[PDB]
């Protein structure tokens, strides 16, 4: 936190500890079945979801083999970005427009072009 | 597994690279679902489907002595 | 040979033992609170018997079919088995000799019919092609009353309807927390049925058929629910007593593997240091 | 004279009161201390006890009365301890479903506790 | 705390011997206050560092070797 | 194939299967024990006990050694007595009952001397 | 558990040479049983009171950067 | 059992030339007795003793070694 500042740095720790969480499920989901885990846990695969697709981007190099023109991000809107995701916020989101997508409100004006 | 192609999908025609992309994910959830049925708990179908998926999988994949087979 | 590997074998083992002691001591405060069930028991089934012996031995009273032995047109049996695994001997014991006794005296698929309690006799039974007809798996591991209540009332009810003619109970007797003999015990006929050391001759309020068909099916539920508090209690401590097993075996392995990584880490120090000193040799 | 309402699960009462009182399967009945020995089974109604001027009702549920003339030992397969007839029915709905929610929990826990030693056995076995 | 520390560098362009030389410096620099009276605390940051480049100083001038090459 | 013939060829690699298949099993079968195994991996260890002593055999040189006579066994024989152990023909005798052996006739010979 | 101080004890001030024996105890009890807490519900107070105050005892044994906190 | 008997020694603190020839030393004291048709019994209190001192006679003659460091 002296280096990248407070509030970026409970932002990532957060992400890391759910992600974490998620990765302990790992056999849990993908042998006993989604329906059984809990709640609290159901909570925390189906954030890290979303988290785990919204860190990927559409880079400015792959605009000659997908099209879209890319992104370049700032710290601060990827600190807000995932902060927003932590706290709930994009939860009625689907697990789709998060992939490849450059900033936080491109989630959203992505969802409102594929549904809700 | 754990052999390795490094330029694989270049090599490749399309008719082999449109089916080998599936053949290769569920070998290897055949190869991840194997691990959890040597003993104990005797898993559900959703599962055992690719199980037995995956053992008809291991099963084309195997061959004879000098029998080289075409692409198509 | 290959150092990492022998390694890396030694804390998978180490992770092994680790789980297995879990397990262990989870099964042993399993096995704690199914011996607190098995004598919360206890107050009921005395004075259940009691009144059973005190009224059925009393002046014949021969007339409920339940006192009584009928020609053997069926048989029924009831197997009391654990519905989850990693129990060495529990369940096998219990299935052999459930299946030895009916290819010993039956030969015929009819003439008996199996009552199962768990998933892994209904899945014996099932892969034996076996007639299987209750099925009340999916038990918790602390039962109460409630949930056997209702197998309980059917499997007296399909003796009352003349169906089964007698059955048996087959479980393990859990005797001290090591051995866990497998027993065989008879429902409905009650003929073997003891007197108490004090014989009182009780007032019969309605009548005595009507105190005998509703008290014999309560004595043959509480008869069975006491089995299967005994079942639980052996199945936890059969459970205990194999992790306990597989933590020693896993700590023995450990041992060699130990001996075999001092062997390795030696000789490799050794191959290192004489071709370091090689390489400076042949310089000189 | 000595009073105990005796479930399988366990026992719910077990004090001593003046005159306890319980309708059979035949009729009403009461029960003084100093009784014959009486064997009635019970319908599903409660069974007053009268302590004073308490009268604590226990709804048994099943039944079966034993009458000693120190030693009634009221044999229940469903008691609630402080209870009018109508609670038994809804206690027994909700530790119904509170107990299917047992069943599924500590089943699901021992496959948790038996793919972590899958897991575990399995990177044994890869380790040779 | 630049008011009572001394920091002694020896960083990883530097050669070898300024590498094995700077723990002997540490010391040398403390045991002045050490027999004034005073109480020192010297911070070794990776002796490994300063074994390694001290194996180098030997191996470079013919010292017979042992084991990892340590002399 | 071409050389050994093709019964000889698969009851040699079916043998090997089954050898292999147990080999995998040993560490559960030394940490867990038997108890575990679903049902297919008891038989397959039912007929590796099997296999892996009856490839034992007693010889002329070693009657010096255990007074045992010794025995020497064609090729087609131990064929048919290999595929014979695989098809489950034998589950029936004891293990011991396959040590040191030349042919199943036998085999079968020391299990009734054994008394089964 | 690995670390140790063979001067230790003798080192410390006398008001953590009181304090820091239970602590010892307390930390080495629950590392013990760190990993047969993720499953288990086993014991009601003997065993699930030594891993809540191991659980604190490491909550409170952390710290942050650049901020040396006094003995007192 | 000093009658028929003869004890060669060859302790630890002697050095290893001497612990090298002991076993040829008492095969060479029983050979005697073979040839003129006597039975003789020779034991080697621990030839583990002999082929360490024997590693050692060879190390420092400086012949290179090979599994676990013996000749």
């Amino acid at each position: 936190p002296e280096i990248v500042g407070e509030e970026h740095y409970q932002v990532a720790r957060k992400v890391q500890q759910t992600l974490q969480r998620y990765k302990e499920l790992q056999d849990i989901i993908a042998i006993l079945g989604m329906d059984e885990l809990s709640d609290e846990d159901k909570l925390v695969v189906h954030r890290a979801r979303r988290i785990q697709f919204f860190l990927s981007q559409n880079f400015h190099v792959a605009e000659q083999f997908t099209g879209q023109p890319g992104s370049y991000v700032p710290v601060k809107e990827t600190v807000r970005g995932f902060k927003e995701i932590l706290e709930g916020k994009y939860d009625h989101l689907p697990e789709d427009a998060f992939r490849l997508v450059g900033r936080i409100e491109e989630v959203v004006e992505k969802a409102k072009a594929m549904g809700v | 597994g754990l052999s390795v192609s490094r330029v694989g999908g270049a090599a490749q025609i399309k008719a082999m690279k449109k089916v080998a992309g599936t053949l290769r994910l569920d070998l290897a959830a055949y190869r991840e679902l194997e691990a959890f049925a040597q003993f104990g708990s005797d898993l559900d179908k959703a599962t055992q489907a690719k199980l037995a998926r995956g053992a008809r999988t291991v099963e084309v994949l195997k061959q004879d002595l000098h029998q080289p087979i075409p692409v198509e | 040979a290959s150092l990492r590997d022998i390694k890396t074998r030694i804390n998978a083992t180490k992770k092994t033992s680790q789980i297995t002691k879990a397990m262990e001591m989870v099964s042993t405060s399993k096995l704690n609170r199914a011996e607190q069930n098995a004598k919360s028991f206890v107050p009921y089934m005395e004075k259940i018997q009691e009144v059973v012996a005190n009224v059925a031995l009393g002046a014949g009273g021969a007339s409920h079919p339940m006192l009584v032995s009928r020609p053997v047109k069926k048989t029924g049996y009831l197997v009391i088995t654990s519905d989850r695994g990693l129990a060495g001997a529990y369940n096998s014991n219990v299935l052999r000799l459930v299946y030895q006794t009916i290819q010993k005296r039956h030969a015929s698929p009819d003439e008996y019919a199996i009552i199962v309690i768990g998933r892994v006799g209904l899945s014996f039974f099932r892969k034996r092609n076996m007639p299987v007809i209750l099925d009340i798996t999916r038990l918790p591991d602390q039962p109460s009353f409630a949930d056997i209540k209702e197998i309980a009332r059917k499997t007296v009810g399909l003796f009352a309807d003349g169906t089964f003619d007698e059955l048996y109970m087959y479980y393990n007797h859990y005797v001290s927390a090591i051995q866990q003999e497998v027993t065989e015990r008879k429902l409905l006929p009650l003929t073997d049925l003891a007197e108490n050391k004090q014989r009182t001759v009780y007032e019969f309020e309605p009548s005595q058929e009507e105190i005998l068909d509703v008290l014999l099916p309560q004595y043959a539920e509480s008869l069975i629910y006491g089995a299967l508090l005994d079942a639980k209690a052996s199945e936890h401590a059969a459970r205990m007593t194999a992790m306990k097993n597989a933590t020693d075996n896993a700590n023995e392995l450990i041992r060699t593997l130990t001996l075999s990584y001092n062997r390795a880490r030696q000789a490799a120090i050794t191959q290192e240091i004489t071709e370091i000193v090689a390489g400076a040799n042949a310089l000189q | 004279i000595h009073v105990s309402v005796v479930t399988p699960d366990g026992p719910v009462y077990e004090d001593d009161v003046e005159m306890v009182s319980v309708k059979a399967k035949s009729g009403e009945l009461g029960i003084l201390p100093g009784h014959i020995p009486l064997v009635a089974p019970l319908e599903i109604s409660a069974a007053r006890l009268k302590k004073g001027g308490k009268t604590q009702y226990i709804a048994v549920s099943g039944g079966f009365l034993e009458v000693r003339p120190d030693k009634v030992t009221i044999l229940a397969q469903a008691a609630e301890r402080a209870e009018d007839i109508d609670v038994l029915r809804a206690k027994a709905a909700k530790e119904r479903a509170e107990r299917r929610l047992q069943s599924q929990q500590d089943d699901i826990d021992f496959k948790r506790a038996e793919l972590a030693l899958k897991r575990a056995m399995n990177r044994l076995s890869v380790a040779e | 705390a630049l008011d009572y520390t001394i920091v002694v560098t020896a960083s990883a362009s530097q050669p070898a011997p300024l590498l094995f030389l700077a723990p002997y410096a540490g010391v040398a620099m403390g045991e002045y206050f050490m027999y004034k009276g005073k109480h020192v605390l010297v911070v070794y940051d990776d002796l490994s560092k300063q074994a390694a480049a001290y194996r180098e100083l030997s191996l470079l001038l013919r010292r017979p070797p042992g084991r990892e090459a340590y002399p």
